């Protein structure tokens, strides 16, 4: 009803009513997608704000200095990557033939995400969280910004 | 991107009930602390020269009472007369820059006391204007007191 | 303009100006400002809202004219200053804007989007042609929140998808329209609820709300 | 100073004799600056207590007339400028367009400075703008108060 039929050149202000970050008692795949899109929002947000500050200081000929903060782009990559990302591995596990369980998917994540800094599981091969008694089996941790 | 955080204070849907722990969970969830850092950089605060000289023209005895243009020249002798160290602030073409926020606390404190001095400067002229009115009425009534 | 944020300040209105920065002093700041009933606090140019679960007179149309085309930092913190900075960045500088609103379910996001829509429809001054779009979105919100939102463990109702709204203008300021765009429907809640949670509301409204001839009609 | 000739001393004697209701050639502390503000010199209350405490080592506030002439000689040309007063009203403007909201001004004038009383600030709102209400203009008001 309210969309213009004409193809004329226009301007736009949009609003995005979307969730915040979530930690439940029991987190599953839907919370993995929810937290993923949160990681994307934080990534593009802090990146564009950083460019905004560098523009404001490059106008006034003021030297920018680097300041340390959490990088979301390592996290997003961990889920996004087409060759070892967690959605690519679960897409593969839904595609690859054979016995496909949840245990074999968690073992695949223990195989192809061990040498990643921000992946955290007990049965990972490079694990410094093996003797971490607070990590139950049939679970894993992701080091989000929260 | 312009951006809105939303914080839930309680689970009881009440008005006056505040819980520190639930809000602390939502500070961690939303990442308010990491939102501070990108605006919290090498200069933590900045202004433009015109509302800065409008803001602090009463702390500088050269700008007092009016005004004084150009704005960068009056802001410059403002920070010169207040003898804040040159490390603490920085000049631009169209912006003044404040590195640490404690200078912004201090300058607003000193301005806040000069507001009281302006109130004294008003009230003595108002009350002395009432006494000038009374002496003006009684002066035109008699040849001698 | 000589007026600033630092007048009429309870606590500090900006987290950027907060000395020592941790969680704890920030909880002190939000508890002070919320107990003194000032529910907006910035981070740079970022709005922080806390839900008071009640009406405050900061949304009167008299209060709108206090805020209109005053700059961002010049006055006390409120949600309208961000929409005024965006509306001046769009109107005067021709830069298309978007406001991302994130937070907990029940923390006041949807209402804030409604208030930004009402504020822009007020300050554009285009009458029934913008109030048809505003009436469309505001009267379409309980529909979308009935279909796509459901009860979780933590909340009685929760945003299980992202609502989006395009607010489309002419160069002259005439409203050319707007587009709702959904994102990320949690699909597996349709077919498998988790324990203690709930499937999407329209099934429970459909079963509990219908007459017996409608339930016998829908089999 | 040098100090004052007979003409200005006899000019001061008229307000000094106006507030001499008993006819004794001296007055007390709380009515002492009312003569100086009646004649247009206008010191503050705080520096008035400085002038009283300057010559009194006893602490009762008994002031003689030649020291009173010295107080008036220090504040003869110490009267403050009109534009300085005008800017001092320009600071308390709400929008930068030449007015003050009346309730905020009533809150300032009864909490900062030498604390004008209840009838004096209610008088001040009506002297500033008799038409009302809740908003006072001060462009004519300062021109009326600064003229001697
Ligand atoms: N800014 C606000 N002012 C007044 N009430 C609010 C505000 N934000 C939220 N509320 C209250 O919260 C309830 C709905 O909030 P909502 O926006 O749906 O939260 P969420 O978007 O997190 O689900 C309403 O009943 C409303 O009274
Ligand atoms: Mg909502």
């Amino acid at each position: 009803s309210i969309k213009a039929q004409t193809k004329v050149r226009k301007k736009v202000m949009g609003v995005l009513d979307i969730y915040g970050f979530e930690i439940f008692e029991d987190n599953s795949f839907e919370q993995f997608i929810i937290n993923y899109c949160n990681e994307k929002l934080q990534q593009i947000f802090i990146e564009l704000t950083l460019k905004e500050e560098q523009e404001e200081y490059i106008r006034e000929d003021i030297e920018w200095t680097h300041i340390d903060y959490f990088n979301n782009a390592i996290i997003c990559d961990l889920i996004e990557n087409n060759t070892n990302g967690i959605l690519a591995m679960l897409d593969e596990e839904c595609l690859r033939p054979g016995t496909v369980t949840d245990e074999t998917f968690l073992e695949k994540l223990n195989q192809v995400c061990a040498t990643h800094q921000h992946f955290e599981s007990r049965m990972s091969k490079c694990s410094r969280f093996l003797n971490d008694t607070t990590l139950p089996h049939s679970c894993f941790r992701i080091q989000h910004y929260a | 991107p312009n951006y809105i955080r939303c914080i839930k204070p309680n689970d009881k849907k009440a008005a006056h009930i505040f819980s520190e722990s639930l809000v602390c969970h939502q500070i961690r969830y939303l990442g308010l602390l990491e939102n501070v850092r990108v605006r919290r950089a090498g200069y933590a605060f900045r202004q433009a020269y015109e509302p800065c000289l409008e803001r602090y023209k009463m702390l500088c005895k050269q700008t007092w009472p009016h005004w004084k243009g150009p704005a960068r020249s009056g802001v410059e002798v403002l920070f010169n007369e207040l003898e804040i160290p040159v490390e603490e602030y920085s000049f631009g073409r169209s912006k003044i820059f404040i590195r640490n926020p404690r200078t912004l606390f201090q300058l607003e404190d000193l301005r806040k006391q000069r507001l009281e001095d302006l109130a004294t400067l008003i009230q003595k002229i108002y009350r002395g204007w009432k006494c000038r009115t009374h002496f003006l009425l009684m002066k035109g009534l008699n040849d001698i007191f | 303009v000589k007026s600033s944020l630092l007048d009429n300040m309870i606590g500090v209105g900006d987290t950027v100006l907060l000395e020592p920065l941790n969680e704890e002093t920030f909880i002190d700041n939000l508890k002070k400002r919320f107990d003194h009933n000032e529910i907006y606090t910035y981070i740079g140019s970022v709005v922080i809202s806390v839900n008071p679960y009640r009406s405050l007179p900061i949304y009167s149309p008299e209060k709108v004219e206090d805020y209109r085309n005053r700059n961002f930092y010049e006055l006390s913190p409120h949600i309208f200053a961000l929409s005024d900075e965006a509306y001046r960045s769009l109107r005067d500088q021709d830069k298309d804007q978007c406001i991302l609103i994130t937070g907990e379910s029940g923390a006041g996001k949807t209402e804030a989007s409604k208030l930004v829509m009402s504020y822009v429809a007020a300050v554009c001054g285009k009458g029934a042609e913008v109030n048809q779009v505003k009436e469309q979105l505001l009267q379409s919100t309980p529909v979308l929140e009935a279909f796509g939102n459901a009860k979780t463990v933590r909340n009685d109702n929760s945003s299980r998808f992202g609502k989006y709204m395009d607010i489309e203008f002419d160069f002259k300021g005439d409203p050319l329209g707007g587009v709702i765009s959904n994102y990320l429907l949690e699909k597996s809640r349709v077919v498998k609820q988790p324990r203690g949670e709930r499937n999407f509301h329209v099934f429970y409204q459909l079963l509990s709300g219908a007459s017996e001839e409608l339930l016998h009609k829908l089999k | 100073a040098d100090q004052l000739t007979e003409e200005q001393i006899a000019e001061f004697k008229e307000a000094f004799s106006l507030f001499d209701k008993d006819g004794d050639g001296t007055i007390t502390t709380k009515e002492l600056g009312t003569v100086m503000r009646s004649l247009g010199q206008n010191p503050t209350e705080a520096e008035l207590q400085d002038m009283i405490n300057e010559v009194d080592a006893d602490g009762n506030g008994t002031i003689d007339f030649p020291e009173f002439l010295t107080m008036m000689a220090r504040k003869m040309k110490d009267t403050d400028s009109e534009e300085e007063i005008r800017e001092a009203f320009r600071v308390f403007d709400k929008d930068g367009n030449g007015y003050i909201s009346a309730a905020e001004l009533r809150h300032v004038m009864t909490n900062l400075g030498e604390k004008l009383t209840d009838e004096e600030v209610d008088e001040m709102i009506r002297e500033a703008d008799i038409d009302g209400d809740g908003q006072v203009n001060y462009e004519e008001f300062v021109q009326m108060m600064t003229a001697k």
